[PDB]
């Protein structure tokens, strides 16, 4: 009918297992039975489909989470900025607005996450760490107040960065801690942000993200590892940020992230032969409009000029119609519980899904109720594009720091 | 002397007696909280505790002790992981009782960083990759596709130079599940370390075990990407056989997998200037239409680009 998932041929796209079975076949058809149930309700039910995203209770799952949660969320006691940062951003995607008080309470919070050394910890007096820095700063962005701004230790957090960086070009994600692509997309995004990116700060950077590439055209953690969606987009947004996209292969890498959207679900999967999960729905189809940027640069003549190079629809059908927790809140699958990560990720792949932009070029794709639209994301930073010009005018008009 | 997190006689540190001389430090979440969770008195309890033997930076057997409940409660602490490692070396604490602890958790929680950072630091500390190799296995036993057991795993080999079963290891993999991406990214991982690619025998064998796994599975996406992977190097248009081999396929063992390839082998040889090119060309703009309204419909956009692409280039 109008929704591409509920068309006849749709059944077309189910598993064939060639009667060879294995573990990867078995867990595969499972995911598509219990998805084929999801589309399938309305049939079912005698009803005329409804793509509703249910912001009212998103937003009450939402403005409770920023202030409380329950001991569930233990397992992120060293992630209280990322919570931040899910919350703050997942409000800005449904056009809801952050009182002043609550915008107050984050930076103060966020000032006692900062590490007198620079960068922040996960919580009050925690070491500080890469993934906590790269959301701070997001939710800082996000808030986006002078006061915001202020609660960045620029010279420390610069310092920080180069205490981290490692001779082959690489970064450790914190003292002692590991080395993987997710660390030198986070110290890229708040160098860039705050203004702190010295010549030599990531000398060697592009290069070592560019081994992370494999034989799929996809990136892996490290040099050797399987390609994956996470790493993947950390790696391109990275280089990006660098003006080093060249050094990849981005035909592989597109070839890589279209196969990637799975052809019964709509949705994305994060390494080949896994199954779907919607906070993949920004980790892959966010590659698409970095990739087109990177492509349109080199002067691509045989670039969309409406769309995506991903199922734009297919994709918004399977956010709108599987991973919407009906008491409020995203997730990964039907049968999965709701979490702010998720709400985080189903909602900024949806803003991409229904906004194309290149250039002079804009063109919407609104899969069910008009009110379903969200606000735009930034594909490099994931935050508001107003809220990246925002804070880069605001830290350009203070000098990198000096040694 | 350990008294177990989940044990029934488990006593909060606050009703402990050799624990009476701290006072526990409770967090600083502000006046105005956000992102407050609402912590389980267990949880509270322990990190009050750890947050006041960190404080005042008590390299004590209790701290030691006490980092392990810290840990359990919430193994994605990285503080409190930082903090083990500086006891363990003021301590003087056996390494290999420590390699058994660390065995324990990562069976417990295989998905977690900090644990396999963990027991990576131990391997480089003991210079002892003996029980690493077996240790994999048991986890990947259970997990085939454990991101952070891959990694360790090549780290391990790469570090140690433990080359020689991998292969067999990786063939063993294969015949269980040949839809396991991780068992392919790991075979070429085994491959370009050691013989490489290069060596024609050795892609000659790669190239046939590839085809007959296809065969079997025609519709498994592994052995086709693992196919284009090896070969894509050089070039698609360097093998002539190739196309023809798998045109052949075209009744019995079709698939999109099998079409894409083929508009990739068309795609090399447009760019290698080869014989017939409009016929080339056509070829190529006739599966790009098949894949874009029929046979593979999610990537519409992807296919009506490289048929645009093609156009543009080879017309
Ligand atoms: C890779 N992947 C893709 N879908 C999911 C994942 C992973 O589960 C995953 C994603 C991720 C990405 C960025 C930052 N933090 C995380 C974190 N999540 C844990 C679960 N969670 C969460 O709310 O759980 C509750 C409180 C409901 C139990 C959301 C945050 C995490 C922490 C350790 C490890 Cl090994 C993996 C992950
Ligand atoms: C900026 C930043 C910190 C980005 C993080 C990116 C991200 C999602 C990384 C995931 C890494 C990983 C080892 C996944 C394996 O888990 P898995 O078993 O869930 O993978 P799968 O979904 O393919 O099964
Ligand atoms: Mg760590
Ligand atoms: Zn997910």
């Amino acid at each position: 009918e109008p929704l591409y998932s509920l068309r006849p041929e749709h059944a077309r796209e189910r598993l064939q297992d060639d009667s060879v079975e294995t573990v990867t076949s078995i867990e595969q058809a499972k995911v598509e039975e219990k998805i084929q149930e999801v589309f399938s309700s309305y049939k079912f039910n005698h009803l005329v489909p409804r793509l509703v995203l249910q912001r009212e209770k998103h937003f009450h799952y939402l403005k409770r989470g920023l202030r409380q949660l329950t001991d569930a969320y233990e397992c992120l006691d060293a992630s209280r900025p990322w919570l931040c940062y899910w919350i703050l951003h997942s409000l800005e995607l449904l056009d809801e607005p952050i009182p002043q008080i609550v915008a107050t309470d984050v930076c103060q919070f966020l000032e006692l996450c900062q590490s007198p050394d620079g960068g922040f910890g996960g919580g009050p007096g925690q070491y500080p760490h890469l993934a906590p820095t790269y959301a701070a700063v997001n939710a800082l962005c996000i808030i986006g107040t002078e006061e915001a701004y202020n609660v960045i230790n620029r010279e420390k957090l610069l310092q920080y960065l180069y205490s981290l960086k490692q001779p082959d070009g690489s970064f450790l994600m914190h003292v002692g801690g590991e080395v993987d692509v997710r660390s030198a997309y986070c110290a890229a995004s708040v160098a860039s942000l705050t203004n702190i990116i010295t010549p030599d700060l990531f000398e060697g950077t592009a290069e070592w993200i560019a081994r992370c590439q494999n034989w799929e055209g996809g990136i892996g953690g490290v040099p050797g590892m399987e390609a994956h969606g996470g790493y993947t987009f950390c790696g391109l947004a990275a280089l990006v940020i660098l003006k080093k996209e060249r050094s990849l292969n981005l035909k592989s890498l597109l070839q890589w992230v279209t196969s990637r959207q799975m052809r019964f679900e709509g949705g994305f999967q994060g390494r080949c032969n896994k199954l779907v999960d919607g906070c993949y729905s920004f980790w892959q189809a966010g590659l698409l409009p970095l990739l087109h940027r990177a492509l349109h640069a080199q002067g691509d003549p045989a670039l969309s000029m409406s769309h995506w190079m991903f199922h734009q629809q297919a994709l918004q059908e399977y956010i709108l119609m599987c991973c919407q927790c009906p008491a409020g809140g995203l997730l990964d699958k039907p049968g999965k519980s709701r979490d702010f990560y998720h709400t985080c990720y189903c909602l900024s792949g949806l803003s991409i899904a229904q906004h194309f932009g290149s250039g002079a070029m804009l063109h919407d794709v609104v899969m069910g109720v008009p009110e379903n639209v969200l606000q735009p994301t930034h594909p490099v930073y994931n935050i508001g594009p107003d809220k990246v010009i925002q804070a880069t005018t605001h830290f350009l008009q203070k000098p990198v720091p000096g040694f | 002397g350990f008294l177990s997190l989940d044990s029934p006689t488990y006593v909060l540190y606050r009703d402990r007696a050799e624990w009476a001389d701290i006072d526990p430090v409770p967090q600083n979440d502000g006046p105005s909280p956000v992102v407050q969770i609402i912590y389980s008195e267990k949880f509270r309890d322990v990190y009050d505790y750890f947050r006041a033997v960190l404080q005042r930076d008590e390299r004590s057997e209790r701290a030691f002790k006490l980092t392990r409940d810290a840990i359990e409660l919430n193994a994605a602490n990285y503080t409190v992981w930082h903090f083990r490692r500086v006891l363990l070396r003021s301590l003087q604490k056996d390494l290999q009782e420590e390699m058994n602890y660390i065995t324990a958790i990562i069976e417990e929680q295989p998905k977690n960083y900090q644990v396999w950072h963990h027991r990576r630091v131990l391997v480089e500390w003991l210079k002892d990759p003996s029980q690493e190799l077996e240790f994999i296995a048991d986890i990947l036993n259970q997990d085939a596709k454990n991101y952070h057991a891959w990694q360790h795993r090549q780290w391990v080999i790469q570090e140690f130079r433990l080359w020689d079963n991998e292969l067999q290891y990786v063939d063993q993999l294969l015949k269980e599940d040949v839809r396991n991406n991780s068992v392919w990214n790991q075979r070429h991982f085994v491959i370009s370390n050691t013989t490489g690619y290069s060596d024609r025998a050795v892609l000659e064998r790669e190239v046939q075990y590839t085809l007959e796994m296809i065969k079997l599975v025609p519709h498994n996406e592994s052995a086709w990407n693992y196919l284009k992977g090896i070969l894509q190097d050089r070039g698609l248009s360097r093998y002539p056989n190739l196309l023809n081999q798998l045109l052949d396929l075209q009744p019995s063992h079709s698939s999109p997998y099998l079409i894409a390839f083929l508009v990739d082998i068309y795609e090399d040889m447009l760019e290698n200037q080869c014989d017939n090119k409009e016929d080339i060309l056509n070829k190529a703009l006739e599966l790009c239409e098949i894949l874009a309204k029929e046979k593979d419909t999610i990537r519409k956009e992807y296919w009506r680009y490289i048929g645009r692409s093609l156009q543009s280039k080879h017309s």
